[PDB]
Parts: C-alpha cells; structure tokens; sequence
RNA sequence: AUUUUUUUUUUUUU
RNA sequence: AUUUUUUUUUUUUU
C-alpha cells in the first residue's frame, strides 16, 4: 500500500489485517461505473505488516522515455563525385527528417501516451568501411547539418548550403560520436503520437500525419575530398528524451507497425493472443 | 546516504541539462476512480 | 514581367463598384511579402508568431475621395471572391480623406501558438484583400489611375524563433576582391 | 440523505435527461470541462459562448444492438455537426473548443443478458484498411451523427473495421485505460461520461479535427429471453459543455 | 483635445467602421441599447447572448443613386437574416430583441450636390397600394438585404411605393419627428443612428415581426458635374447590439 | 505589445479591449510624415488579455551574427 | 530557474570571453518615431 | 456611447 | 459536478 508512513521504517506494503465478519464487503464492486476499487490484500486474507523498500524510480516517465535509442541508421560514402548528377541518389550526402516512430522498440514506448513534451539529446555515431580493396583506411570528418522547415536543401555534397550561417551543424570525427541537445520545438505545448485529424478540409488530404510531432531534419555529408578508394559511412542517430512530460495514457500496440505516423497495420497479420494448448482450464 | 555534487549547470540552456528527476507525485486516482460520486470501499457501489 | 517601381502601385480605377482592389494569400515569407525587410529578417527564422501591421496610404488628387474595405480572412475558409464574403471577416472601412493612411492590423488568429515562415498548409495565416466600399470618384479636369502604396511592418507583439539560413540569396562559386 | 447513487439527472439548457438505473458517471480523468484562461490562451480574439443554443443535449439516431453486431463509434464535434446552433456556429467560426456530456441509453428486462464497452477515446486516429501508407480519407473520419458502423464492410479509403483492433491496432481488452464505463444490462441502463476539452493546443478548428471518439461496444453477446425479439435500441445523447468559438468569418465549406 | 466631431470610429465584434466626413452619431430617443432587465422579463428561459459572433458589422448591398431615384427601405432584423451567426440564430430560436447601429455610406467630391434622409421608424407599418381593408403579403414586407427599392412597380400582395407618402400615408416632411439624419454631399458621407429595443413586449419573435424600418430618401436630388457619371452608390451597414435569444427549438421555416 | 508589464505574469502580448466609438481615431496615420505608428490589434478588434511567454533573445544581434560561419 | 556556473574566465584578455548576453534595452523608437514632433496616437498626426 | 475583461465578498437551491 | 444569475468596490484604455 501507499496510504500511511510510518517513523521507524516507512510506507507499509501491508498492514496487519485479522479476522472479518462485517456488513461491509470491500471486494464486491461495480466496474460499470469504470473505476478501479483500491482494494489490497488485506480485505481478502490476513496479512502482516511489511514495508516497501522501494521508490517506484526506474517506472517514473523521465526514466522510462529517458534512455538513448537508435531512431536512424543511414549511409553515405566518400567518392569522386565528378560525372554523378545525382548527389542524394549516390549517397554522397543523406538527409533525414527528425521522427522518432522508425523504430518500433522506442515508437512503442512513446505511443503508450497521446501527448509527450521533452527536450532531445541526440548522439549520432558514424562508423566507416571499405568492402572494395583499399591500401588504408581514410580519417574522415562527417558534417550534420541541422536543418529546419523551409531552409533551402542541399543539392550536393560541395553545395553552398552546407556553409550553415544560421543552420546548426556539427563537425566530428569517424568513430567518434556527436552529442548536442535540442529543446521541444513543437509548435503546440506538446508533441502529438496521435493525431484524428488533417492538415485541412480536403478530400484528398493525408490523414494523421501533421507537423505538431515535426522535429527538424538533419542532413549528412562526408567534409573530405575523395581518394582513390570508395569507404561506406554508416551513421546511427540516438535520440535521449529528457524533461518529459506525458499525458493521456493509451492501450498498447500489438500488431506491427507499417508506416511512419499511421496507426495502420499489416492485412493478413498472425494472431498476437496465445492461443491456449488445451482447454481454458488447463493450468 | 551520501548527496552527489554535479549541481553545476555548465551552459546557459535550460534544454542542455540533465534529466529532471523523480516526480514523487505519483496519483492514479484519475484513472483509476473517474467518477463524479465518491466510492468508499466496504460500501455498496449502487444505490 | 521585369521588376518595376510600378510594382509597389497598387492601381485603384474611378467610378467602380463592388469590386476588388487587391488580394493576397499572408504567407509572409513568400510571395510579394518575400522581398519586404519583415520578410527577409523572418526568413532567417523558423517560427514566427504575433501580429502584422498593413498600412494603405493614397496617393490620389486632394479633392478625391473614396471607401475602401480592407479584409482579413482567418484560415479554415477560402479566399473571399465578393465582398459580402469578405465582410464576415475581421475588416476595417477606410475613409479616405485629410489622413491619407489606413493602418488595419493582421491580429494573431491561430490556434497553435507559432506559424512557420516557409509556407505550410497547416500553419498557413489567411488572407488579405480590398474593396470597394462605396467607388472612387475623382474631381473634373481629372482622368486615369490613380494609386496605393502598400506597407508591411511587425507589431510588438511579435515574436520570431529558431534561427536559419535565407533562400534569398545563393552563390556558386567564391568571390574575389 | 435518502438519496440514490442510481437515480440521475443531468440537466443542461431546455434539456434534462433521468436515469434510474444508472451506475455512476465518469469525469474524464477526474477534470471537469472549464473555459480557456487567460494564461494558456493564445488567440488574442474574444471568443464567443452562446451557452444556452449550443450546450444542451442533442439525441442522435438510435443503433440496433443484435447478436452480431460489432460496434459503433462516433466522433466528436463530427456526429453534433448539424445539430442545431452548436453546429452553425462550428462552421462559421475558425476555432473553437468545447467539453462533452455523453450519455447513452439501452434499456432492456430482467431475462435480458449482455454487456456493452462505452469508451471515450482521446485523439482516436483510425487505420487504414489496405495497411501500408494508405490514409484515411475525409468523409470516412466525418461520418456525422449516423457514426461508423463497424459490422460494415470494407470501402475504399476509409478506416478498417475490426473491433477488436480498436481500429487502430490495440487490442480491445486494454481500452479501459481511456475513460469508460460499462453498461450491463443486469445492472446498468445508462452510462454517463464527461469529457474536457484535451488537446495540446488552447483552441482547434473543429472540422478538420476531432478531438475524441465515443466507441459503444459489446463485449458480451446480447442474448434475449425465449421469444423475444433478438434486438435492443441503442441512443446516444451529447451535449456541448462550456464552449467557446473564435475567429467568426464566412462559413467554410467541408466535403460533401 | 484636438479631436474631431468628424473623424469617428466605431469597433463592434472583429469589425470596424472609420468615417471621416461624419456629422454626429444619432443615439435614437437618447437611449442606448441594453440587455432585457429581470424586471421588465417575462420569459422564462435563460437567454442566449452570443455577442462576438453576432454584434458585428454586416454590410448589405450597394444600392444606385440617380436623379430620377427615389428612395430605400429595410427592415430590421429582416434585412440581417441570411448574415452570419445572427441570422442563424434568428431562424433556431422562437424569440429575440437587438439593437442596432446603422451607418450608412455615400461619398462623393465638392462639385457634387444631393441629400440623403437617412431615417428609422420604428413599427412602421406599410400600406396596400390598393386601399381598403388589402393587407400587404409576407414576402413583400420581407425582402431581405435587397430592401425595397421605392421606384419599382406597383405588385400584387405588396405595399405602396409612393416615397412621398412613406408608404403609410403620411407625408415625407413630417418623418423628422422620427430619429432621423441627413447625409448632404457638401458636408456629410455618412450617417450613424444607434437604435435600442423598440417594442411593447420585453421580447419578440425576430421573424413575424420587423420592429424598425430604415429609410434612405434622397429630398435634394443628385447633380453630378459635367461630365460625372450620373450615379453614386449606397452602401448600408448594421450590426446588432446587444442581442438576446431564447426559446431555440428546431428553426420555424418562413415563406420563400 | 511590450507597454505594461504585470506581477501575476509578465508582459502582456494583448490587453482587453471592448468596442469604440469614439472621435480619436488610431488607425487613422500619415506616413508621408516617415514615422510608422504604433497601432495594436486591441485598436481596430476586440481583444482578449494574452501573455508573450517570448523575450526576443535570439533576435539579438549578438545571437544574430554570432554563430560560426564558413568565411 | 538554475543559474549558470561558467563565470570564471580563463585568459587575461576580454576578447577571449564569450558572448556577451542579452542587451534587454530595445528602443524601436529612432527607426518608427525619428520625428521632431512628438505625434500621439488617436490624434491626427496633421494639425 | 468611459466600455470591456481579470478575480474577490453577499443573496436564491446545500 | 454546491453551480447559476442579481449587483457592489479594485486593475488595463480616460
């Protein structure tokens, strides 16, 4: 129980209960008025006085929502890039707009919740290789490039937006990590997992997906000329939430998720409810 | 029942510190009785 | 088809009724608001909130006289077509007369709390237009055009956050002293 | 005292709805609905309260309960959209918000047996049926007060159908972390839920948005006495509460 | 100081008129508009007061002013029927009671010469232009924003349009003991006449009976300069002013 | 607007304002005297009383031009 | 509401610092007003 | 039209 | 859901 604190070792987990013949019966209930009774041990059986020797601590929604968690692995690599018209499609620069609904283990624990509002901590990790032959291994240098809504996009790897006057970048070494934190940038006071709505009354338009869960995007570029070799970067982006709050607690996801934003899930999907090997009174 | 020391916030943003701590609020009675009426238990819930 | 000085006169014709003098869709960081010294500072910003201040100043004859009706459309509706559609919105009737201008504020209709400087459905911010309210009439011995002078600047109230870079301007190659 | 925990009655304009067989009602999480203060209110208009018109019990159309019937859900301001003043004034204004008293009715005998899952569900966005990235499209997320019937079948941009995924890819039997309330009908006739306005915005447009969903299903089957008719009605009552409109202007046009 | 009689504005709802050629605001019986007093009540019913979205400046249609023109006619709250919130709520309620400011636009320049009797009667009952016991039909005591233009053609079922005898068979230069208001061309653009509630009753049905009337009369007729187009036009604007209603029911359909 | 500055919060972004009519005129200026008018939105609307939760600090102009730069 | 702890500079020189803060003096006044007569508003600004 | 909102204490049903 | 109206005095623009 949580109800009384005591002085010579504090917040009783039972209290000490005896024999019942009353009028008063704790354990019926009606759970159609949908509520919960805060019925303990101690109305059914007889119990002893034990303590709680916990907190509740590592259950706190800081630390749940509060762990690094891999939301993004791209690549790019170091090339010559004389005679390639694409840039993105090449992979000598990637960008990746902010969400943090990619990978289903962190999506899962955010979408317990309706609303959440916290700052960001993202470590981002990048780690090189050369599957082609290669004399040495390069020392590289990867610019991030924080970029918002409505700057201009990069073209190329040697573009004049990767300059970032106004945008924030970070400049780090392969095999080493970046961490900077970004506060909430949502545009209402919180974050939205959920959203029954659309951008406007349309018929056309696209349902759930909005810019109130927008985060930002960041675009990636090796800074290093090309050598005679080709080495693949891999980055991974770990996003730490932290001063969070959470509001409207929903029922858990089971069936997979298929998109980025939608709720939707596979046709023709396996059933996530064991199913018993036996009767329902088997043990 | 020591007390650590890394109190010294090293940069100007409230969003660059660390995480916030244990709330030590901890009310589950708005999920747990929603209801207009207040429910004692041992009680009848009806009538 | 070329930039003008022409470009800053909004044109305003004698003798018409019921008509439209301009109309504009207040994506401020866009549009004719693009080149404008509030829409080149909000552009090197993200999010932008508060109020905008329009002003109309005439520049007709002084034994001129006209009613215009200045506009504003909240979003969720179209761009108003007549000016009884337009009249529902938050609008002001300018006399025009000895004060040669109107300033009609843009308050801050939104339901989020801060509107993106590039162009976004979701945080689009309305529309703007004028009318005629009753015509324009000019003195005798006096033909043509005549014309308004737009202004746009940012009231108090507001607010502009998350620093980026313009699109205004580019470069290919470095320059050279 | 004296007095019942069973016999209800909410009154609210020229409306008042008994209940004598009612079970409790449900604040949703222990709030009850307010309007906008001054220190979360961004809009700098004056907003608009025509409480009387607009926050009174407006009765949808009645839903037959049968054997194999699924569920049905409703969307709300969609399902009070033409629905007198309240309606009228979500069109002519650009924002606006507003709580919710729903109450919904299924009255049965003492031989009847079954038991219905009323939920109200905040920010419920539906799947798609085909999976993917497929949305949803307009019309099908604004029913109105007929609602989505989820016994229906599967049609072309609208949600899926299957009332045990929620919808939207949760089980069924862990929805009652959303505000609910049964109705047995050994037990129950009415249930009652009060909704405030959640969102994480001050005021929202109420047209291309809706806020909550009421869901009324049925857990156990409905098996009437021998003979009977193998049917109840089901009616569902929502009233406006503390409503606020803002940013007036020329009455948008939704689809169709 | 150092203000102007002249330059006037008035601000009601997200609406604003400003004049610069103004003569004075006519406040009609030197009263102005109020809500209905407990005292004065005789309704049960809680009143609806949706002030932001209904007190606000709506703009009827321009009307031509020639030489030959003779003159105007609106009802009120007939003419603000199809406008808005206001209108809206005129139809779903059984009773109501406004006042009103109503400015009326005609700008011209210095070489112009023309008078304008802006007026408002209250009960102004019209005559038949058959004589005898010939009552006047609905929808010609009903026409909306449109008015009547007073130099149309005699009809069957409707009223008289003789703008001398203002239509009830007293003569025009008597109709100053009514709050009334000139707009002269060397002088004056616009008028302002703010109304209360006229009525016997403490409150009305808005939609069998009209409570005021407003006339727009050119006495002096329009002399444009050499070579002016022989035309100014007319622009009326009448907001609500503190408006109640009660009694909302399912919206009364009116004929036509 | 930043005129009035409260104790229960801070800067007010609106103040209340209800309807006028009134012989001083706000919205009524002259630019060819090169001056631009501090008009509100509580001078030609009804206003309610908000709050600018904002202090302008990264329009500052040693915020402004004080990022790195590739020169 | 912390305060932050990184006020012990490191070098002799004052262009070694950094950023020197928010200046909170905002006078818009000599850009909006720049006239001689003081012009209120509601007032003509002429005569 | 010197009105609008913020919120106090009293009265009608507790 | 112990809320609604009657009306007082203070604050923002006189």
């Amino acid at each position: 129980e949580e109800v009384i604190v005591e002085k010579t070792k504090q917040t009783v987990a039972s209290i000490s209960s005896g024999p019942k013949h009353t009028q008063k019966v704790p354990i019926l209930t009606a759970n159609e008025t949908g509520a919960t009774m805060p019925v303990l041990p101690s109305d059914s059986i007889e119990t002893r006085t034990t303590y709680m020797h916990f907190n509740g601590s590592e259950t706190d929604v800081e630390c749940f929502l509060g762990r690094a968690a891999c939301v993004h692995v791209t690549e790019i690599q170091n090339k010559d890039a004389t005679g390639i018209d694409n840039h993105r499609e090449a992979k000598l620069f990637n960008d990746w707009k902010i969400n943090l609904s990619s990978l289903v283990q962190l999506r899962k624990k955010l979408e317990l919740f309706t609303y959440v509002r916290f700052d960001s901590e993202y470590t981002i990790l990048a780690t090189a290789s050369q599957p082609d032959s290669a004399n040495y291994s390069s020392n590289l240098v990867v610019q991030a490039m924080y970029v918002p809504p409505g700057a201009p996009n990069p073209k190329e790897w040697d573009d004049y937006t990767w300059q970032s006057a106004s945008n924030p970048s970070v400049f780090f070494k392969v095999g080493d990590t970046s961490r900077f934190s970004v506060p909430y940038v949502g545009l209402a006071s919180a974050y939205n997992c959920f959203y029954d709505g659309y951008s406007h009354d349309d018929a056309e338009t696209q349902y759930g997906i909005t810019v109130l869960n927008h985060m930002g995007s960041m675009a990636f570029r090796i800074v290093n000329e090309h050598d005679e070799h080709k080495t693949l970067v891999k980055i991974r982006v770990y996003h730490r939430a932290k001063h969070v709050e959470a509001w409207i607690p929903r029922a858990p996801r089971a069936l997979p998720y298929t998109s980025i934003g939608r709720t939707n899930y596979p046709k023709n999907t396996e059933p996530v409810i064991k199913k018993r090997k036996g009767d329902i009174k088997s043990y | 029942s020591n007390q650590t020391f890394t109190y010294i916030n090293y940069y100007k943003d409230a969003a660059s510190t660390s995480s916030a701590g244990q709330s030590l609020s901890m009310d589950p009675s708005k999920f747990t009785e929603p209801v207009k009426d207040l429910m004692l238990k041992g009680a009848p819930a009806l009538n | 088809t070329k930039d003008e000085v022409n470009s800053y006169l909004i044109p305003l014709n004698a003798n018409r009724q019921n008509e439209q003098v301009f109309g504009t869709n207040l994506f401020i960081g866009d549009g004719v608001f693009k080149t404008t010294l509030l829409g080149e500072i909000v552009q090197y910003y993200t999010h932008w909130s508060g109020s905008l201040r329009f002003s109309l100043m005439y520049t007709g004859p002084a034994l001129s006289s006209a009613k215009l009706i200045l506009a504003y459309t909240p979003p969720g509706a179209r761009g108003p077509q007549d000016r009884r559609e337009a009249m529902l919105g938050t609008h002001v009737v300018w006399d025009i007369g000895l004060q040669s201008t109107i300033v009609m504020t843009i308050p801050w209709t939104s339901g989020v709390q801060f509107r993106y400087t590039d162009p976004d459905t979701y945080t689009s911010a309305g529309f703007l237009s004028c009318w005629y309210q009753t015509s324009l009439i000019l003195p005798p011995e006096t033909t043509g055009q005549v014309y308004l002078l737009s202004f746009i600047s940012a009231c108090p109230d507001f607010k502009l956050r998350l620093m980026k870079d313009t699109q205004t301007i580019s470069q290919t190659v470095a320059l050279t002293e | 005292c004296g007095y019942s925990d069973r016999v209800q009655q909410i009154t609210l304009g020229n409306s008042t709805i008994t209940t004598q067989e009612a079970a409790n009602a449900v604040v949703c999480y222990a709030e009850w609905p307010e309007y906008l203060p001054d220190v979360d209110a961004s809009d700098v208009n004056k907003t608009s309260k025509p409480d009387t018109s607009v926050c009174r019990f407006y009765t949808l159309d009645s839903k037959t309960w049968t054997t194999g019937s699924k569920g049905w859900c409703w969307k709300l301001p969609d399902a009070l959209k033409d629905m007198g003043v309240f309606g009228q004034n979500m069109f002519f204004h650009s924002l606006g918000r507003s709580g919710y008293t729903v109450h919904v009715q299924c009255n049965a005998t003492k031989f009847h047996s079954g038991c219905l899952l009323v939920v109200v569900i905040p920010e419920h966005q539906l799947a798609s049926h085909e999976g993917g990235n497929v949305s949803v499209k307009y019309t099908f997320t604004h029913p109105g007060e007929r609602g989505i019937d989820l016994s229906s079948a599967n049609e072309v941009g609208g949600p899926v159908k299957d009332v045990l995924y929620n919808m939207n890819g949760t089980l069924l039997g862990n929805l009652l972390i959303f505000p609910h309330q049964f109705i047995n009908l050994r037990t129950n006739n009415t249930a009652t839920i009060v909704i405030p306005y959640i969102n994480s915005v001050p005021i929202d447009s109420m047209t291309r948005h809706n806020n909550v969903s009421l869901m009324v299903i049925p857990i156990a089957p409905l098996t009437v006495p021998t003979g009977a008719t193998p049917s109840l009605p089901i009616t569902v009552t929502i009233a406006p509460m503390c409503t606020e409109f803002s940013g007036i202007r020329s009455k948008s046009i939704v689809p169709q």
